[PDB]
């Protein structure tokens, strides 16, 4: 496979002594291949599909 | 008009019965599983298999 | 076989005169995109059976 | 093990949703997060508001 490389932040961090470590969220903007399973319509008129 | 089903979410009676893999949650919280498509769905009963 | 080649073989399964598999049908070869490059098509011949 | 050792196997994920009354129940005593309920929002039987 080609190997992935990407940009990795820290932001909006703190040290303020908050008893223990912690680690509060992670993201990122990848995903495994999948399938259709449901579509539903939800208020404000948007179509969406699981 | 009918507007929803509204749900009792507060937790019930704690009753003991003496097996192995049984659990149980005190407080704010669900059991997260996969389906076999790859749905997610989540859950309060802790009863569990092998 | 290896990464991203694989190796399909033939048979003939209604019928009891078929010749043993010994060299095998076709290679497909992938990208490192998943995604088929080479070596798609093949022409196969079956048995025969009743004339 | 039969060996005086301990293995861990997995642990146990916790998941709770910024807005109840929003999940669909979805058959048997299970549900299923939307729209209307956020994200997951996981994490360990210990810490955080579980």
């Amino acid at each position: 496979a080609t190997a992935a490389t990407f940009s990795l932040s820290f932001l909006n961090s703190m040290q303020q002594n908050t008893g223990a470590n912690n680690i509060v969220a992670t993201n990122q903007n990848g995903y495994k291949p999948g399938d259709l399973v449901s579509y539903q319509i939800n208020n404000d008129g948007t179509v969406v599909g699981n | 008009k009918v507007a929803g089903i509204t749900q009792d979410f507060t937790d019930g009676t704690t009753t003991n019965t003496g097996r192995g893999l049984d659990v149980a949650i005190s407080q704010n919280g669900f059991f997260r599983l996969v389906d076999s498509n790859g749905s997610v769905f989540y859950s309060r009963n802790g009863q569990f298999k092998l | 076989t290896k990464d991203n080649e694989w190796a399909v073989y033939t048979h003939d399964s209604s019928d009891p005169a078929a010749t043993a598999p010994t060299t095998a049908s076709t290679t497909l070869k992938f990208n490192e995109n998943g995604i088929l490059e080479s070596g798609g098509t093949v022409n196969i011949t079956t048995g025969t059976i009743n004339g | 093990y039969s060996n005086e050792q301990e293995q861990v196997l997995g642990q146990i994920v916790l998941a709770n949703f910024a807005n109840n009354e929003g999940l669909a129940s979805q058959g048997d005593n299970v549900w299923a997060a939307t729209q209307a309920s956020g994200v997951a929002l996981l994490g360990t039987a210990g810490s955080g508001n579980f």
